[PDB]
RNA sequence: AGGAGGUAAAAAUGCCAAG
RNA sequence: GCUUGAGUCUCGUAGAGGGGGGUAGAAUUCCAGGUGUAGCGGUGAAAUGCGUAGAGAUCUGGAGGAAUACCGGUGGCGAAGGCGGCCCCCUGGACGAAGACUGACGCUCAGGUGCGAAAGCGUGGGGAGCAAACAGGAUUAGAUACCCUGGUAGUCCACGCCGUAAACGAUGUCGACUUGGAGGUUGUGCCCUUGAGGCGUGGCUUCCGGAGCUAACGCGUUAAGUCGACCGCCUGGGGAGUA
């Protein structure tokens, strides 16, 4: 399986649906075999231009080891979730476990 | 897939065929079927009231699902099928309670593919939801115009309707001509664009080959005689008027859509 | 770009748009894509650069200043 | 009128005329004087001091509203930008901050072709 | 492509042991398994000119493999080419 | 003239944004590989970090945002 | 040392002459 | 038979190499609205054009298409044409270290086949910005032009076609050999990494220059030097790359 590297921020209206967001994002990863190395939630942090006309987004990273369908789904899951307002996805070479 | 036939007679050389392999050869699914006796174009009293209405092949009316709100049940696409009174195809749809039904074929749909209609319906083509449930942005078919009605706009084949806003109660759609109108966010689509989107491709060829789809010739209004039409007439090929129909008003580029009921839900007009 | 400084103001002093473009990306994009014309004026430009770093380590002769 | 205290001075230096509009914090506008309207036209609307006398002839056009805070926001390639602000600051108003919001895209338009 | 454990399968059916690894007759069969792979990348993309001409490479020198074994022995080549269905 | 992580080694990551700071200027462009003396290959890096960066909005584009 | 400019930086027209 | 040529495997590294799909911000234009007042725009100077039906300026909201500022570098990659936002999926090639393996499998290549900028052509889309044609205004002896205001094809996408270019380092491919210097870029070994160092060794690349060569200009270990293998081509200018 190769190492991803999921950051996805979250509408400030929805920061509190945010840990219910994650466990709902994990079983699907760790139900198909996919070990998780990092999770650190770094609050509402401001952000440096407004997208949508909205500051201080709710931002999650992952840094999650998964088959390449598995978070196909994932990032389909994330085009339809109306309260995560965008998300990239980054590859391996390690899969790391460190902090900001 | 469209084939250009070989010349070897004059009207066979000009034919493009559009052939799909995957379309049902066979009968079609009998208790979806009644009947459908042409018209000729005349009405109650008898007269032709839309011309160059004829002859045809006598074909069949099949039941088509437009409402689509046997909700909450999947279903399994059987087979494709062929239509002869639209131009897209049909496939047949088999639901898990054992009941048939017809409904138009999106785009990336073969047998096997499993649909479902309900607000709690997956976004795939082929699924049917509300419009307040499907994603602004979104490319889809088989409209409703008032919410439980059926289903009026994009539905022809390669037709599409894009969602542009929602203003939430209203949902804002960029028609397929252009026009972008406004529709009660509560009705129904089906996701994806209707399928055989290669029909505009085909060409006849003969003369016969619209005369067997159903058309009749349309005689010119300059060669009629005066008494026969507004243009007509005169000495060796003349014409002198400003082009009108032969009922005398004007034809090139003149608004005749006159509502004032429903002017509200049109945001901009077809340009 | 942005200047305050906040208090003793007194005078302009804009060297703020000189060290990042007060003309120079607006007086190259007021026309003319040429699309190749780029290509042999950096050419130039780099060759010009190391001719004349090439003549500065050059200048000992003599020339009697 | 509305008597507001704090503007924002904005100025259009072209190449060929320079605008100078002064507004509220919100964007409305108050007054305007423009190089050409201050007479020079032709080229002596595009020089330095016709862009000064700009500066000054929409100065006493907001009188009637009493702005003493300016910001100022260049735009522009034009020669109108360092002799304008200077006509401001003469024309008793404090410059609180300058900026220049000229628009460069990030490459994506066609440019002209122009003038050979 | 063709992954370290994809290539480990076939260096063992047709080699003498793990490490005989440049005999012809693994060379061919694993240009061969790399040729049959891409088929499916190039029944799709199809204008992909850049990498089938790394893939007309492969056929080339698959060719000339075998080329080379008929020539040196021809018991060894129709045992190989009956073995991954070749020689049209 | 000096240099970057050709000592103090690293593989530039983009989430740190505290070290990001110093190699972008004040309207956010990034600073040429001439004036910060960075090697070739840490000036992509940080290229890419940077390209990053301003997409999650942890840094600006511009300074008129 | 390279970069940028600077009341400034250009660009109105300006053909022909025979062994 | 042999191992140096050629090739395979293991392990890494760099990259605008290609194809597909997403998405991002800056700007232009348009649309709507607020404010607001007579100009704006343009030029050598003008006018056409736009503007009191309220433009230009400014602010908010939207819709679109196209291109990717800064990084950015005689930097990189690709057989060449070429290839620049970011992210994923599929995929080619190159190079390095240390070993193992095959055992001359090689080099070149007429005909053949494939790729091949831009313009163009076909069908279907799309169309912001530019812009052949075209129109108006200038300039001028004239101005079918340069300049200005507009503006269609086209530029963009898909799929076919065309098969050309100052397609150029105007230098065919492959191999060997023959003083140096300063760089760039990308690997790697060793030592005290003690610290950005020191010592080596590979690949690619830019500039200067020695012998030599050249008609000269110049080329100069990436040769136009000294040689070998094979191919393409030339034989006065015009007519003519035409009939």
């Amino acid at each position: 399986m190769r190492h991803y590297e999921i950051v996805f921020m979250v509408h400030p209206d929805q920061s509190e649906q945010v840990p219910g967001m994650i466990e709902r994002y994990t079983a699907a990863i760790t139900g198909a075999e996919g070990k998780i190395h990092r999770l650190e939630d770094w609050g509402r942090r401001q952000l440096a231009y407004p997208i949508n006309k909205l500051h201080k987004a709710h931002y999650v990273l992952m840094n999650v080891e998964a088959p390449q369908e598995v978070i196909d789904e994932l990032e389909t899951t994330f085009r339809f979730n109306d309260a995560v307002i965008r998300s990239m996805v980054m590859r391996t070479k390690h899969a790391v476990t460190e902090a900001s | 897939a469209v084939v250009k036939c070989k010349p070897t007679s004059p009207g066979r050389r000009h034919v493009v065929k559009v052939v799909n392999p995957e379309l049902h050869k066979g009968k079609p699914f009998a208790p979806l079927l009644e009947k459908n006796s042409k018209s000729g174009g005349r009405n109650n009293n008898g007269r032709i009231t839309t011309r160059h209405i004829g002859g045809g092949h006598k074909q069949a009316y099949r039941i088509v699902d437009f409402k689509r709100n046997k909700d909450g049940i999947p279903a399994v696409v059987e087979r494709l099928e062929y239509d002869p009174n639209r131009s897209a195809n049909i496939a047949l749809v088999l639901y898990k309670d054992g009941e048939r039904r017809y409904i138009l074929a999106p785009k990336g749909l073969k047998a096997g593919d499993q649909i479902q209609s309900g607000v709690d319906a997956a976004i795939k083509p082929g699924n049917t939801l509300p419009m307040r449930n499907i994603p602004v942005g979104s490319t889809v078919h088989n409209v409703e115009m008032k919410p439980g009605k059926g289903g009026q706009l994009a539905r022809s084949a390669g037709t599409y309707v894009q969602i542009v806003a929602r203003d939430g109660a209203y949902v804002t759609l960029r028609l397929r001509s252009g026009e972008m109108r406004k529709v009660e966010a509560d009705c129904r689509a089906t996701l994806g664009e209707v399928g055989n989107a290669e029909h505009m491709l085909r060409v006849l060829g003969k003369a016969g080959a619209a005369r067997w789809r159903g058309v009749r010739p349309t005689v010119r209004g300059t060669a009629m005689n005066p008494v026969d039409h507004p243009h007509g007439g005169g000495e060796g090929r003349n014409f002198g008027k400003h082009p009108v129909t032969p009922w005398g008003v004007q034809t090139k580029g003149k608004k005749t859509r006159s509502n004032k009921r429903t002017d509200k839900f049109i945001v901009r007009r077809r340009s | 770009i942005k200047v305050r400084e906040n208090e003793p103001f007194d005078v302009a002093l804009r060297r703020f748009k000189r060290s990042c473009e007060k003309a120079g990306v607006l007086a190259e994009v007021r026309r003319r894509e040429f699309y190749e014309k780029p290509t042999t004026e950096r050419k130039r430009a780099k060759a010009s650069a190391v001719k004349r770093h090439a003549k500065k380590l050059a200048r000992e002769n003599a020339r009697r200043t | 009128r509305k008597q507001v205290s704090d503007g924002v001075a904005h100025i259009h230096a072209s190449f060929n005329n320079t605008i100078v509009t002064i507004t509220d914090r919100q964007g409305n506008a108050l007054g305007w004087a423009t190089a050409g309207g201050s007479g020079f036209r032709g080229s002596r609307k595009s020089t330095p001091f016709a862009a000064q006398v700009a500066a000054e002839r929409c100065a006493d056009a907001v009188k009637e509203y009493g702005i003493k805070n300016l910001e100022v926001m260049v735009k522009g390639p034009g020669p109108g930008r360092e002799s304008t602000i200077r006509a401001l600051n003469a024309a008793g108003f404090r410059i609180t901050n300058i900026t220049d919001v000229t628009p460069i895209p990030h490459n994506g338009c066609r440019p002209p072709k122009k003038r050979r | 492509s063709l992954s370290t454990e994809a290539t480990a399968k076939i260096v063992s059916e047709f080699g003498r042991d793990a490490n005989d690894t440049g005999s012809t007759e693994v060379q061919v069969a694993l240009l061969t398994a790399q040729i049959n792979h891409l088929q499916g990348h190039f029944a799709e993309h199809k204008k992909d000119h850049h990498s089938r001409r790394g893939l007309l490479r492969m056929v080339s020198q698959r060719r000339k493999l075998l080329d080379y074994l008929k020539r040196k022995d021809v018991a060894r080549y129709t045992q190989l080419i009956e073995r991954l269905g070749l020689r049209r | 003239f000096c240099r970057f992580t050709a000592e103090g080694v690293q593989e530039i990551d983009y989430k740190d944004i505290a070290t990001l700071k110093n190699y972008i200027t004040e309207s956010g462009k990034i600073v040429p590989s001439r004036i910060t003396g960075t090697r070739a290959k840490y000036q992509r890096q940080l290229a890419r970090a940077i390209k990053r960066a301003r997409y999650l909005s942890l840094l600006p584009y511009t300074d008129r945002h």
